[PDB]
């Protein structure tokens, strides 16, 4: 299928090139260099075709990934293959850097020859049997990303959470695991949708499997309803003639008072013609940065069911006042030690029928780490 | 942080 | 009779010491450092019997733990070694998994157990099952 | 000579051990662990002897270096050997870390077997002939460290500069170098004393040599008189009853106005019973840190033949007032782009009689980088 | 910085 496969750096030169078919020529890589890196027409599509020649491009670190073919293949498979190539590169030599790429010629050549022939991608499959641990221990990490579009009128415009499971098991033998959570859909939550690892067996739906060795992701899931909102933002904008704006932003901690927030980031929008801003903060530190048109107020810790606010004076430069300032939404970035979804783990039944040790020998470790995704409050 | 399950 | 009881790690951090007679703190702590020095230099292939000045120490290992026992000159040592072994057995069967974190977080439980079968410098209870029964009944009520 | 040679980490365990003589026993390493790491009697000497057993100890990163012997050797040679061992370790695997030390067993063993037998240390010697450079280029770095003890009464209590030469040559063949500077001892300075690299020939004294390949240090020198003072510090201390101190510190830029200072650090002493300090700065930013008893005022850039000062109010806690506060000296740390010594390079005559290219083919590069050593002003 | 010698 795939013939030539070429990679660039930010400087634009060819780094490593191999072609599996007679169809691809140097003209392809040259046109890719000229028409992507050297072409100033930025607006494009992630794929392109010139003179019946398909070009595939993606940028990571400062490295271009170029794939070229003649036929009507499926894009997704090739893209997955490219992601796999990049990921195995990162695994083999950590950070992806130009010299780091360079010092691996034999690795590159042997991998491309093995993993890929003539454009065809070549490559219990998750855990062996000889794994032993006298200290049967497992760790649970609950990672959830909160997404909110918040209206100036006090209604949630959109809300949805992307959640993934991260677990670190160290157990002897071939443990048989049954995951128990409030899947009643009294504690109960509803799973909007979910995708799993290969080890998960379909047969409330519970998860029965033998976990892979070490750290792995059991399942991928999405939640959209009944999401606990971490924060509430109260916008207030006042215009003062043609020289000043009076904007005071209030934020509500929508979680338990016993919970302390960490690394609170609030980005307050200001116009480009802002002549200056005076910062007032009772908690943390507040800064004004005229460059990117933002007011930086950071709160180290601030408890739930509580409130914090910033008093700001936004001094405007007189300008073409007829075209009014279109207010961007108020964005906040934060990390919470709880899951906004509300998931509750009933149990994790892990049993080893083969070896003569009980479930009490397992040290099961659980923690919640919530992250902010897109959290914007329109004003 | 991690809590005993 | 038993002078005092020590449980120490490789570094020497003091998690437990228990005395029976009047003793000052400075001499207690210094005794801690030199007994640490004596115990830490040994290994598996040495007899667990040591004599220093007017006292003798029994000290058996578990993974990375130093369990040090101070008694008088004429007591029956290996009997105390068996007692310590049974102590470790009952502590292991208590948690279904024994670890340092159990000592860190169940220090009052350890206090109650040692009081339940170590008092006034002598063995108080030797039967494992009765200790377990007493533990179950006393853990029940608040 | 040397028998056992042992190394520790900060945790105190043995990392790598090899003994070249029957004299040394495990008792030595055990006593070293107990009596150094585990002994709380800090005040010692860098060497020690117990029961006729000499112990040698030095700490770098978090790593102890232990050497033990029975006989009356010279210490300096063994110490140089230890420094050589540490330096070759750093060269071979960069940062010296516990796992970094650990993952080099074969390297350690082969080096110790080769470099050292029975305690005896084993190991034109600076440049070969086949070095070629079509772009004949050399770089000069002038590094000088300024040391000053400054009186409250306006006299220099002590002044001396430790200077080293750093040069990066890339030239073809076997260049014959003559270094030219104002060694008149009209531009002229006096060299108080100097030591050289092995390549330097004795036969005003000039330096004639063939430089080693790449970067190397030509000579080590010390200067004590006719040193250009980079800065002048003006201390002023006022007592306000038993609750406050009024200290205002003025600094003079003793260099050319066209020269801009970089990363100016001023440490203003305050008593431990300081209840608070209010910071005033017209240039840069000023901070008060009650923890370490200092007032932090940093100046990004400030020109020569100019002045800058800080207004400070040092609020004191009432205490045993009879024992007055012994003022530590005012310390400043800075980097200057010039040489405080005043050295001027007349020339660097580099000629290649072998190859047919002239001196004009050499690209000779020079720059001055002055650093602050000990710069304290008593008050 | 570096200057031409």
């Amino acid at each position: 299928m795939i013939g030539g496969l070429f990679i660039y750096n930010h400087k634009g030169e060819v780094l490593i090139s191999r072609v599996y078919r007679d169809d691809i020529g140097r003209n392809a890589v040259d046109a890719f260099r000229v028409n992507v890196i050297h072409a100033r027409q930025q607006v494009r599509s992630p794929v392109t075709n010139i003179a019946r020649t398909s070009f595939f491009h993606v940028k990571r670190s400062n490295i271009w990934l170029a794939a070229v073919t003649k036929q009507n293949v499926n894009a997704a498979m090739v893209f997955e293959f490219l992601y796999k190539m990049c990921d195995v590169m990162a695994a083999y030599f950590g950070k992806i850097s130009e010299e780091n790429i360079k010092n691996n010629f034999v690795l590159i050549y042997e991998l491309l020859d093995e993993i890929l022939d003539f454009g065809y991608p070549q490559n219990i499959g998750w855990r062996r049997e000889g794994i032993k641990y006298r200290r049967n221990e497992l760790f649970l990490d609950v990672l959830e990303s909160v997404n909110l579009l918040m209206s100036p009128q006090g209604q949630v415009l959109s809300a949805h959470v992307s959640g993934r499971v991260v677990m670190k098991s160290y157990l002897s033998g071939m443990p048989e695991c049954k995951f128990g959570m409030n899947d009643k859909i009294k504690q109960s939550i509803a799973i909007d949708d979910c995708t799993f690892h290969q080890c998960v067996r379909l047969s409330e739906r519970s998860i029965s499997f033998i976990p892979p060795d070490g750290e792995f992701e059991l399942m991928r899931y999405r939640t959209t309803k009944d999401i606990i909102l971490p924060f509430r933002v109260i916008p207030l904008v006042r215009e003062v003639g043609r020289t000043k704006l009076e904007v005071k932003v209030v934020i509500k901690s929508n979680f338990k008072p016993s919970l302390l927030a960490q690394k609170i980031e609030v980005r307050i929008p200001t116009p480009l013609n802002t002549s200056g801003v005076q910062v007032i903060c009772m908690k943390g530190k507040a800064k004004y940065k005229a460059s990117e048109n933002a007011i930086v107020w950071k709160i180290k810790r601030m408890a739930g069911m509580k409130e914090s606010q910033i008093s700001a004076e936004i001094e405007l430069l007189p300008t073409n006042d007829k075209k009014k300032w279109a207010r961007p939404p108020i964005s906040m970035n934060f990390e919470v030690p709880f899951a906004p979804s509300g998931l509750k783990v009933r149990y994790l039944k892990v049993f080893e029928p083969k070896l003569n040790y009980s479930d009490h020998d397992v040290i099961k470790w659980v923690r919640y780490i919530g992250r902010s995704g897109i959290y914007e409050t329109r004003c | 942080d991690y809590q005993r399950l | 009779m038993i002078r005092f009881i020590l449980i120490q790690n490789r570094a020497g951090k003091t998690r437990l010491a228990k005395w029976y007679m009047q003793f000052d703190d400075d001499e207690k702590q210094k005794l801690i450092e030199e007994v640490h020095a004596v115990v830490t230099v040994r290994d598996a292939k040495h007899t667990n019997f040591v004599e220093f000045r007017n006292f003798k120490i029994i000290y058996r290992r578990y993974a990375g733990l130093y369990f040090c026992i101070c008694v008088d000159v004429n007591d029956n040592n290996l009997a105390y070694l068996e007692a310590i072994h049974n102590f470790v057995e009952v502590l292991n069967e208590y948690f279904h998994n024994v670890c340092e974190l159990d000592l860190v977080f169940n220090f009052y439980k350890v206090y109650t157990v040692v009081d339940e079968m170590f008092l006034a410098g002598e063995i108080r209870e030797t039967s494992q099952t009765k200790v377990l029964k007493q533990l179950l009944m006393l853990q029940s009520l608040e």
